């Protein structure tokens, strides 16, 4: 999961 | 704010193409001369200019069968229907120029691009 | 022997979301409560171990709507399908515990993890 | 496009  | 999980549409994708090769929820056959390729027409459109024009047709949206120009090589077809469910591109010298055409006719620049790209280099 | 387009599964994925809000070749309406969604079955199918099981059903294949158990909540139900749809999660403090309990409810396990460690960086 |  990463933030965009 | 949104979270984004890296690997979401490469494993969709992946469930994706496991249904065509199961043969599940496939509501389209392409004819191409004497071969037969089912599909989902989802992401034949998703793909291709050429299906995303056809399957928004007030008509042909309701065909089960759909078949190509006769000078379509399935060969070529079957090259670019693994990409569009795989991302995969098998491009060897022996099919390049059935590959561009057939990338050409559905409308899938990318391919074209690339195509275009690999010919230039061998001249 | 392939060469891959690394943005092929997103660019996918983006147009079946577009087919998605258009509405175009949806073929199930999901209902939550009082709250319907119209999705792809394969979609579905490609994201929630839940909707695999039932689609792949002999039976529930063919419906052409689905009742979710009347605990499932219609915001979170709406989160999980967006996060399908484009890979982005909108988790929240306010939403978390219902987003939590619908992916466990739709078997949408990387949602899962996630969720359950967020909340313990809280605890 | 890549070598995958
Ligand atoms: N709704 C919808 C929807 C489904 N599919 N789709 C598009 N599919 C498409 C159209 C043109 C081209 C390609 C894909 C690859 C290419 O080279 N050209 C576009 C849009 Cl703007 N929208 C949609
Ligand atoms: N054919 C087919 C096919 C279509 N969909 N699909 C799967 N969908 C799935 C099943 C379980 C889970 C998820 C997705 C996300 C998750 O957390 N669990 C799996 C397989 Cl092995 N095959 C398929
Ligand atoms: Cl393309
Ligand atoms: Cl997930």
């Amino acid at each position: 999961w990463v933030i965009p | 704010s949104c979270i984004q999980f890296t690997r979401h549409a490469s494993d969709v994708l992946l469930n994706l193409n496991r249904l065509r090769s199961r043969d599940i929820l496939t509501d389209v056959v392409i004819v191409v001369s004497r071969e037969q390729f089912r599909a989902h027409k989802t992401v034949l459109m998703a793909c291709s200019g050429l299906f995303y024009s056809i399957f928004t047709d007030q008509l042909k949206c309701n065909l089960s069968v759909i078949n190509l120009d006769p000078e379509i090589n399935p060969e070529g077809f079957c090259i670019l229907l693994d990409f569009m469910y795989t991302s995969r591109l098998n491009l060897r010298e022996g099919n390049i120029m059935a590959v561009m055409a057939t990338a050409m006719y559905l409308q899938m620049e990318h391919v074209v691009d690339t195509c275009r790209k690999f010919i230039k280099a061998s001249e």
